[PDB]
């Protein structure tokens, strides 16, 4: 799927 | 009398139910750890394995490898095992 445009990734 | 352990009248051994091959069962690894921000998704922790079983887009279905929980996630999230610097 292409459901959302990725979620947003952590602090690192 | 005194006490002691069960004993029967015969003893076998063999190997146990470990695994084989890799090459169409996609082992991931959540390089962080995801709670489904939206529907239809998995909610997996850092370095949770998971078995890809479909990748067609940005969001692939797969089952966590260490606890048989299945649905789509992340794949900026996630890491073939085959492809880690380890």
């Amino acid at each position: 799927h292409s459901k959302y445009p990725l979620p947003p990734l952590p602090s690192l | 009398g005194p006490l002691g352990s069960p004993g029967p009248n015969s003893h076998n051994s063999n190997t146990p139910g470990i695994r084989e091959a890799g090459s169409e069962d996609i082992i991931v690894v959540a390089l962080y750890d995801y709670e489904a921000i939206h529907h239809e998704d998995l909610s997996f922790q850092k370095g949770d394995q998971m078995v890809v079983l479909e990748e067609s887009g940005e969001w692939w279905k797969a089952r966590s490898l260490a606890t048989r929980k299945e649905g789509y996630i992340p794949s900026n999230y996630v890491a073939r095992v085959d492809s880690l610097e380890t």
